[PDB]
């Protein structure tokens, strides 16, 4: 279960970073 | 059981502080680019 | 409960390492920024 | 009727018999005197309560009674039997506590950030 | 009996271990690998070592009215620090490290631009 | 009459030779059996006040004892050598985040 | 002890909020 | 004189008492004698795999032939629990990992930064 938690955390973290990049580009 | 629980609490706190630090670094890099 | 402790300490080492790398990136970032500004 | 109050913090343990709050009361441990016996000054009684340290699970965890002056231990029918795995500088917190502390951290950092941002106009 | 007075105290479910010897004497001291670190005063007979999670070790000796008796050593392994080294966690090691350093390189690449 | 508290490997029990009366605390699960009460699992922190009278030969004398177990499996060992460091580095982090966001305008 | 529930849903919860806010703003 | 040396590797443990150039070596645990017409016990080699904490612990003696197991210099208490493929790390390990991490990340980041600057 901690393995799944860390994997999900990393995937969602990368998604957050890329979406911050895309949002800050469109401003 | 006692030692394990503090290990979990410490790893959670350190993960939170990691998220805060990465937000800081993103903010700084964005500012230097503007 | 031993497996939970092993995974816990592995994650703690992971995150300490990630903190170290984030600190070095902050150091280079702030050096460059204070140089430019 | 009034139940005994027990407070366990670190290793020191405080034990109270609140039946008689207007006077002093001695203490017993399976009709054997303990505390303040000219030796082992760590284990000692108080004016109204008990104060024990280096608590052991194997020994010193049995039947306790509070008794007035010159009173047989079998007079009072309200005894005391407790068990404790004393954990020095080590308390218990449940998941709502850590959730609230994390929420407090988020609230304070967000409030500080919003305040400095608004202050900068 | 057998010049082996030192005997480790067992049957303690808590996080602490003890040792004892059967000897009567006054103002007894203890030896750690033969050096003067240990001391015992009156009113106390069983010496305390420490928690089993602190990984204690070394030599320990007891003596009484008899001359210098025959010591013994203890060893402990409870770690609470060991990390997994199977393929199920080193793969995560490498994935996390590579992803993080790649993100770092992308950031520094963009930083090396406007100047 | 001192009430004896028996203890199995993972079961905690209270036994006395008359009806046991509940006034305050936790019983665990309701028990229809008389002259015996089952409390609950060892790791449940059972708190409670239990009251039962004397036996037939010991009629007309009450016997009330308070039972508490502190055997915690959810307690945390608090080390001052780590919490201080983590709180001080969090303070530094929020200070410097405030500095960075202030620099933004 | 507290196991995953204290550590899994806690930070994943707030960061999920971060993603949702980001999507709406964008 | 010298303490008994133990080097636990994986789930297998190792131990012997080599304090003599030439001498007979035995091994006893609560005065038992097993082996000689699970446990690895040789005339000069002792080992044990699957080291269970509960059923494998206690006292150990390594004393040459010719007497009872009550004259050797010292005993040994070995309360040890071991998992499958779990290396244990200590002060020397963490410092080396941190310093090599610094070296690797600094070198690669400098390389990419300098290459990107053109
Ligand atoms: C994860 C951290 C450490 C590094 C991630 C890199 C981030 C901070 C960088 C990579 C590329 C960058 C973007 C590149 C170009 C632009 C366009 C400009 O008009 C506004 C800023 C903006 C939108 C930048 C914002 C910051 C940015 C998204």
């Amino acid at each position: 279960d901690p393995k799944l938690c860390y994997l999900l955390d990393g995937i969602l973290f990368i998604y957050g970073v890329i979406l911050t990049a895309l949002f800050l580009r469109v401003k | 059981t006692e030692k394990v629980n503090m290990m979990s609490l410490t790893v959670l706190g350190l993960r939170m502080l990691f998220a805060k630090t990465v937000a800081v670094n993103f903010l700084l890099t964005a500012k230097l680019f503007f | 409960t031993l497996l939970l402790q092993l995974t816990n300490t592995s994650a703690y080492y992971m995150y300490l390492l990630l903190l170290l790398k984030s600190v070095v990136y902050f150091a280079i970032i702030t050096c460059c920024l204070l140089r430019r500004t | 009727q009034t139940p005994y109050k027990v407070s366990i913090s670190g290793t020191t343990v405080i034990l109270t018999c609140p039946q008689y709050p207007g006077s002093e009361i001695l203490w017993q441990h399976n009709d054997k005197n303990i505390g303040g016996d000219e030796d082992d000054k760590n284990i000692g009684s108080d004016e109204d309560h008990l104060s024990l340290k280096e608590f052991s699970e194997l020994e010193q965890s049995g039947y306790y009674v509070c008794y007035p002056r010159g009173s047989k231990p079998e007079d009072a029918n309200f005894y005391l039997y407790l068990r404790a795995r004393v954990c020095e500088n080590c308390m218990e917190m449940d998941v709502m506590s850590v959730a609230t502390i994390v929420i407090v951290d988020i609230c304070i950092t967000g409030g500080l950030l919003l305040l400095v941002y608004y202050w900068s106009k | 009996k057998g010049n082996h007075l030192v005997k480790v105290y067992d049957y303690q479910e808590d996080g602490s271990v003890l040792l004892t010897c059967d000897a009567e004497a006054k103002n007894i001291t203890w030896f750690k690998d033969g050096k003067m670190i240990g001391f015992l005063t009156e009113d106390k007979k069983k010496w305390n070592l420490g928690s089993n999670a602190k990984d204690p070790r070394g030599m320990y000796q007891c003596k009484g009215s008899q001359n210098k008796s025959k010591p013994l050593q203890v060893y402990y392994r409870m770690c609470q620090n060991c990390i997994e080294l199977n393929a199920a966690t080193i793969s995560g090691f490498l994935f996390a490290e590579i992803v993080s350093i790649f993100v770092l390189a992308v950031g520094v690449y963009f930083i090396a631009g406007q100047d | 009459f001192k009430i004896p508290i028996e203890e199995l490997e993972d079961r905690v029990f209270v036994n006395c030779n008359t009806s046991i009366t509940w006034v305050e605390g936790t019983v665990g699960t309701l028990l229809s059996d008389i002259t015996r009460l089952d409390l609950g699992k060892r790791i449940l922190d059972p708190r409670g006040i239990y009251r039962c009278n004397g036996t037939d030969i010991y009629k007309d004398k009450e016997s009330t004892v308070q039972v508490h177990y502190r055997m915690c499996q959810s307690c945390v060992e608090l080390d001052p050598a780590t919490v201080a460091g983590i709180i001080v580095t969090d303070v530094i982090a929020t200070l410097l985040l405030a500095l960075g966001v202030f620099c933004f305008a």
